[PDB]
């Protein structure tokens, strides 16, 4: 019994390309009715999942959902079991909730033998992305039990600020994405780096103007920036904490290769299989979907794969299923996670849209094409990002899915979490 | 189906001692957790308590740390709560789940019990 991660022999899942829906969706966040509604939003959700043992991290904001204040900030880790008629769910275990809501931004949750290591970042002049220009560059690491006892005071919670840090050549560094992986003694955490535009060493050569009459060449170089009279590039990669010294606080940071170079977007790797599968969002020219199975951490270059079918939307200027270098930063987040490895299939919730971000389908993906899709709500109802993790419950895969929708009588986009079971059967 | 059934009623004079039962049927009740939640008109969500299996663990909040202490009484399904010395920002509706804050929740919220604390 229990909840493992994806290793063995599990059970033969449908492989051929079918219409008749075999997933079941179930929802697992069954919230009390908000009667009384007032301003409230829900945004920058966390969900990590790995050895049966998941996270949670979000900010309430009053107002409006982007221009908002910050009131509390729930973080914490629990167990997943079954709810007694097969079906599995996350229960909570501890709530940690920080003082002063508005300094904590861009967490990175990552396990390890007997606790939870969440890796936020500190900033006292904002949102650190759209004010890099002035922040200090403190990081601090939460470490919260997953099960915790009477009265210990050192074991349930546990924080310590970072210290040392090993940038090579950039600025500043911070944590950027849902969660990481294990190696046993070390922890990785995604993350993004600030390097200077007058230092970049880039030729403006290598960009892929094949098929791309209507563009400019420095459209690549003008990208890696969120602005095009930028201070500083984005560059996404890997932050490394080897904790089994404890004698200093380090921050290793790795850097991704030059393949397929894009601007620094919220990534996420992971464990399928014994192999460590990477993820890193688009939000420049390039809509299409990055995956890739890293066979390389320490200097880490990553096989991307070459889909065609799945991506994301945005605005008009860079829409869904562009291919060509153009000067924008906008997107929305859609991972997914490898829930078989022999024919390379994977599995997430993304947005069906040319240029809206609305109607967020289930959809499972070989290499080019959709098996098998299920939606999750109306064709209307909006979604801005989504985090899928798969897990098996005894024999089969399962997948926990976090997709923030509009619930109809509560006004407000909260992040509900699905349950779907990929079934063993085809049509 | 998983039914919560609570109990207990309000309209207490400010620091008294109220008792507030919540019993449930369908799940097997001897390994799971338990977690009083409530919220007042105007607020959102705020876990009052929290308990193990075995009745090991037993968390509460910064607000209630030495108000009340939940129980468990596994032979016999039901989860009670001896509240003592209630103050006036405690009037709420107090409800049962099987999550210690968070906003989750794995069964409708069946009934509620609301419990005023006034005059
Ligand atoms: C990204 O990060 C940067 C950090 O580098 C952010 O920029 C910083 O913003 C803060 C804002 O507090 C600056 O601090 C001070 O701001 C003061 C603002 O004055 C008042 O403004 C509001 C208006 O109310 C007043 O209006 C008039 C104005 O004259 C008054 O007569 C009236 O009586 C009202 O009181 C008030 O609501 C507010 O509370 C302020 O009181 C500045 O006045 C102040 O100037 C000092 O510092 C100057 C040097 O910077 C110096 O020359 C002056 O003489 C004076 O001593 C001070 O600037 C930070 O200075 C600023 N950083 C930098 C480097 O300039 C940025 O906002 C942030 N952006 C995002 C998007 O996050
Ligand atoms: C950043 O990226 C750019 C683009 O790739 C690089 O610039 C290109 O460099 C290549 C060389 O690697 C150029 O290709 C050829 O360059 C020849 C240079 O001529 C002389 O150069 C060598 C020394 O390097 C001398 O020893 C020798 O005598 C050569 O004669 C040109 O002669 C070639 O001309 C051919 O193509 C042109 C069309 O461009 C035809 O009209 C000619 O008839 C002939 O067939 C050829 O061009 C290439 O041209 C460069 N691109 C540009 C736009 O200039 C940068 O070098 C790189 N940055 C760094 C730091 O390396
Ligand atoms: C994260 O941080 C941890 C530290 O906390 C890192 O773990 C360290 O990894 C290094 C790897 O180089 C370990 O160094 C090892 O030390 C061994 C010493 O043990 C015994 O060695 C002798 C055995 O004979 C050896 O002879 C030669 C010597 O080179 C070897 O080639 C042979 O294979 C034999 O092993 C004994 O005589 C001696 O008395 C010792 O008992 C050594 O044998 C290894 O070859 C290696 O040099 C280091 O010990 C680790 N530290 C800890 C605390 O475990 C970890 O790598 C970091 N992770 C990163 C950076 O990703
Ligand atoms: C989409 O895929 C689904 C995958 O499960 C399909 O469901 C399966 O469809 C087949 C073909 O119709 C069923 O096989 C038949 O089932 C009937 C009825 O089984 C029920 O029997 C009693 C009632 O008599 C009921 O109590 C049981 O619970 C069964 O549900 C049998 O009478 C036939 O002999 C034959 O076995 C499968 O049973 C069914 N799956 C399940 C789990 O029921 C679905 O049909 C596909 N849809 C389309 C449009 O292709
Ligand atoms: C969502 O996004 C999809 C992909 O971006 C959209 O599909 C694209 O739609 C555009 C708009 O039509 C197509 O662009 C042009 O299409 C016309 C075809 O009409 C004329 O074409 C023939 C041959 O040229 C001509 O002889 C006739 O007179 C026709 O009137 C042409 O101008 C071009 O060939 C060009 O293709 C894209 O081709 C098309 N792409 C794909 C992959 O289908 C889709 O429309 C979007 N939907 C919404 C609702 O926004």
């Amino acid at each position: 019994e229990g909840v493992s991660n994806l290793v063995g022999l599990p059970n033969n899942i449908c492989l051929q390309k079918t219409s008749n829906q075999i997933l079941k969706p179930k929802l697992i966040s069954y919230t009390l009715p908000v009667v009384g509604q007032s301003g409230t939003c829900i945004t920058d959700p966390l969900l990590a999942m790995d050895e049966g043992y998941f996270a949670y991290s979000h900010l309430e904001k009053i107002g409006s959902c982007s221009r908002g204040v910050s009131k509390q900030r729930i973080i914490g880790v629990g167990e997943v079991l079954d709810r007694g008629d097969e079906v599995p769910s996350l229960f909570m275990t501890n709530v940690w909730t920080p003082s002063n809501p508005n300094t904590v931004y861009h967490c990175s949750a990552v396990y390890n033998n007997e606790f939870y290591y969440v890796l936020c970042a500190v900033s006292v002049v904002g949102d650190p992305i759209l004010n890099s220009t002035y922040w200090s560059g403190s990081l601090m690491m939460t470490r919260l039990a997953v099960k915790p006892k009477n009265n210990g005071e050192s074991y349930n919670q546990h924080q310590f600020a970072l210290r040392n840090i090993e940038k090579g050549k950039y600025d500043k560094v911070m944590p950027y994405g849902p969660s990481g992986i294990k190696q046993g003694d070390t922890l990785y955490f995604p993350a993004v780096g600030f390097l200077v535009r007058t230092e970049f060493t880039y030729n403006d050569s290598n960009c892929p103007i094949a098929e791309c009459q209507y563009s400019k060449p420095e459209n690549c170089r003008l990208s890696m920036g969120i602005r095009p009279n930028s201070h500083y590039i984005l560059r996404s990669g890997l932050l490394k904490y080897n904790l089994s010294d404890e004698e200093n606080s380090k921050i290793v940071f790795i850097e991704i290769s030059d393949q397929r170079l894009s601007i620094g977007s919220p990534s996420k790797i992971y464990d399928s299989l014994g192999q460590p599968v990477f993820y890193q969002a688009s939000f420049s020219w390039d809509t299409m979907i990055k995956f890739g199975d890293v066979q390389t951490v320490n200097p880490l270059v990553v096989n991307w794969r070459d889909n065609t079918v799945i991506s994301r939307p945005g605005q008009s200027q860079c829409p869904r299923f562009n291919k060509c270098p153009e000067v924008c930063w906008e997107g929305v987040y859609n991972d997914a996670f490898l829930i078989d490895r022999i024919n390379w299939i994977s599995a997430g919730v993304f947005l069906d849209s040319n240029q809206t971000a609305e109607n967020p389908v289930f959809t499972v993906f070989k290499d080019n094409e959709v098996l098998y899709r299920a939606q999750l709500a109306s064709e209307d109802t909006n979604a801005q990002k989504t985090i899928t993790n798969c897990f098996l419950l005894k024999n089969k895969i399962w997948c926990i899915s976090l997709v923030e929708i509009y619930d109809t009588g509560d006004n407000v986009i909260r992040p509900k979490l699905f349950a779907v079971k990929i079934p063993e059967q085809c049509t | 189906e998983v039914q919560l059934v609570e109990s207990g009623g309000g309209l207490v004079q400010p620091g008294g001692s109220l008792r507030l039962s919540c019993a449930a049927s369908g799940f097997t009740f001897s390994s799971y957790a338990m977690s009083w939640v409530r919220q007042a008109p105007g607020k959102g969500l705020e876990w009052v308590s929290y308990i193990s299996s075995s009745s090991s663990y037993t968390n509460y909040a910064d607000s209630v740390k030495g108000r009340f202490t939940i129980s468990r009484d596994n032979s016999k399904n039901t989860l009670y709560l001896q509240m003592n010395s209630l103050r006036a920002e405690d009037t709420a509706s107090y409800y049962c789940a099987r999550g210690l804050a968070g906003v989750w929740g794995i069964d409708v919220w069946g009934q509620g019990t609301l419990v005023t604390v006034s005059s």
